């Protein structure tokens, strides 16, 4: 029988079958309940479309599962509605954020065995899956998703927790900022389809400037940086410096009023928290993963910023795999396919004997 | 040719009887004692890269972390690495990987109803059947590679707008171009009916 792979993110669930090269189910990690006036909950696209009558909640906050009642609804939807499988017939691989608390991993394990009756399970660290999928045991992962951005240094297969940095700024903040600056141009984005337009513009037209101030000057002096997005009805929205002001927020969090270092400085700070003897390997192996690393120009900008900060004789290299939008899921798909990993799966009988703490051993 | 070489092949480590040739489409794990080398072919796939890295950590851990792991990019071998072998050779060998493109049978397509009447708006899955196509609403047929948006003869302009935007977001979340076909009630092409 075939393993299932579920990469639960703050904004999106990515799920599918081990051995597939892409997740076949991708849907919003949102649970809607019609509170205070027999189906009692909605998930995903259906839920987000009915915001006017549902109370919507995100069960995963900054990568960490926080609302377990709603997370169970997400997993039930994943198994039965999206994948249309019987969970008791499939070993299931789940992913977890950096610095996930032990009690959190234990509750994930309890729910998989006691609620869904999976025959076996495994929990993998998201950043390690991405690093291995790039063919590396050592490097520093920049994982930027919808709710959180982490820098995760990894040495010969093991994450270095004291040097992990967390920045509570990622794709949802960029969507909200683009919506703000487009509303300042006199547009209105209130309906579900209008909010999808902002998301589509962000993912299709935005880019990271190599030099922000020079790019602003170019945008002020000519229309060569303008690009247009055509709506289904033939309307056209044209943007110029909004294209690169939006993701500039990753490097300048003050654009949205956040008093935090940008992603180049958090990367440098993370490397500086590691022992000097491994920093050379981290500088040469900055691996990007996650949907918010997909902006054209981001690798070249990171290369420039890190080079400005790094010591003499260090080699700076940013790795941006073309598949990095879903590199966590793809890493899990590979893992759950590999013969030599089968011995490391937790079986239901082991859970019955040992309880949830078996997930650490 | 002193180190032990494992050729990653279809999700397994295969110990090479006579190492030295390295194919650009593949990955290899080279156990040279105090040093473990990952040899990453420039045309290799993620499943091959992953097994090499994971296996190197396992072998190092087996020796309580006492080996240095080095990553080699195929075609750019250092002098240290080439001299380990009697006759180091770079070839075009490429073993096919284990990952497969997503494919849907017809019993797996999904059908989505799009409704928008004032502030009465929603998406909703409905049973994949020609019966579900109501002429006053819009419907999305998801066949993975192709998305058909069927616009009822009596559907509102807002529902047609919403259906196309939803189809755009499906395409955006799936790697590679998915074709979006806008279909009009009463002039459906044969390609559309096959999905039922
Ligand atoms: N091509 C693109 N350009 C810019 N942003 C993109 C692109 N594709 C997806 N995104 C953004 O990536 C985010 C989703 O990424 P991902 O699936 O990695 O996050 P997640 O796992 O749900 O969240 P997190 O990792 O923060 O818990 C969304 O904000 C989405 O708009
Ligand atoms: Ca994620
Ligand atoms: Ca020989
Ligand atoms: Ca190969
Ligand atoms: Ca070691
Ligand atoms: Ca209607
Ligand atoms: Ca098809
Ligand atoms: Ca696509």
């Amino acid at each position: 029988t075939t393993a299932l792979v579920c990469d639960n993110g703050s904004g999106l669930v990515k799920a599918g079958f081990a051995g597939d090269d892409a997740p076949r189910a991708v849907f919003p990690s949102i649970v809607g309940r019609p509170r205070h006036q027999q189906k009692d909950s909605y998930v995903g696209d259906e839920a987000q479309s009915k915001r006017g009558i549902l109370t919507l909640k995100y069960p995963i906050e900054h990568g960490i599962i926080t609302n377990w009642d709603d997370m169970e609804k997400i997993w039930h939807h994943t198994f039965y509605n999206e994948l249309r499988v019987a969970p008791e017939e499939h070993p299931t691989l789940l992913t977890e954020a950096p610095l996930n608390p032990k009690a959190n991993r234990e509750k994930m394990t309890q729910i998989m065995f006691e609620t869904f009756n999976v025959p076996a399970m495994y929990v993998a660290i998201q950043a390690v899956l991405s690093l291995y999928a790039s063919g590396r045991t050592t490097g520093i992962v920049l994982d930027s998703g919808d709710g959180v951005t982490h820098n995760v240094p990894i040495y010969e297969g093991y994450a270095l927790p004291h040097a992990i940095m967390r920045l509570d700024l990622a794709g949802r903040d960029l969507t909200d900022y683009l919506m703000k600056i487009l509303t300042e141009r006199g547009y209105s984005f209130v309906t579900t389809a209008e909010r999808e337009i902002v998301r589509d513009i962000k993912e299709k037209l935005c880019y990271v400037a190599l030099d922000f101030e020079n790019e602003m000057a170019t945008a002020a002096s000519s229309s060569s940086l303008e690009k247009s997005y055509e709506l289904p009805d033939g309307q056209v929205i044209t943007i110029g410096n909004e294209r690169f002001r939006c993701p500039e927020t990753l490097f300048q969090p003050s654009f949205i009023g956040m008093e935090s270092a940008g992603i180049h400085e958090t990367t440098y700070n993370s490397i500086m928290k590691c022992d000097i003897d491994i920093r050379k390997d981290l500088y040469a192996n900055n691996v990007m993963s996650g949907g918010t690393t997909m902006y054209p120009g981001i690798a070249d900008r990171m290369q420039k910023e890190i080079t400005a900060l790094a010591p003499s004789t260090m080699k700076i290299k940013i790795i941006a795999p073309p598949e990095r939008k879903y590199s966590v899921w793809i890493g899990g798909s590979i893992l759950a396919s590999l013969s030599t990993f089968q011995q490391m799966w937790i079986t239901k009988q082991e859970y019955d004997e040992a309880g949830p703490s078996i997930v650490h051993r | 040719t002193e180190p032990t070489v494992f050729h990653i092949q279809k999700g397994r480590l295969v110990r090479m009887s006579d190492p030295g040739a390295f194919g650009r489409g593949d990955c290899y794990l080279v156990d040279a004692g105090p040093k473990i080398y990952l040899w990453i072919g420039p045309k290799s796939t993620a499943d091959e890269k992953f097994l090499t890295a994971a296996s190197a950590v396992f072998k190092d851990t087996e020796r309580k972390g006492h080996a240095d792991i080095d990553r080699i990019e195929g075609g750019k071998e250092p002098e240290e690495f080439k001299v380990l072998f009697d006759d180091f050779q770079l070839t075009d060998e490429d073993t096919e990987g284990i990952l497969r493109r997503v494919q849907l049978e017809k019993r797996e397509y999904k059908l989505w109803r799009v409704h928008h009447e004032g502030d009465d708006t929603f998406f909703a899955e409905v049973p994949l059947s020609r019966s579900s196509l109501r002429s006053d609403d819009v419907y999305l047929v998801d066949t993975w590679d192709d998305i058909f948006v069927w616009r009822g003869k009596d559907a509102s302009a807002r529902e047609k707008f919403d259906g196309t935007m939803l189809a755009r977001r499906y395409d955006a979340e799936r790697v590679g171009v998915q074709e979006i076909e806008l279909i009009e009630d009463g002039s459906e092409p044969e390609e559309f009916w096959r999905s039922f």
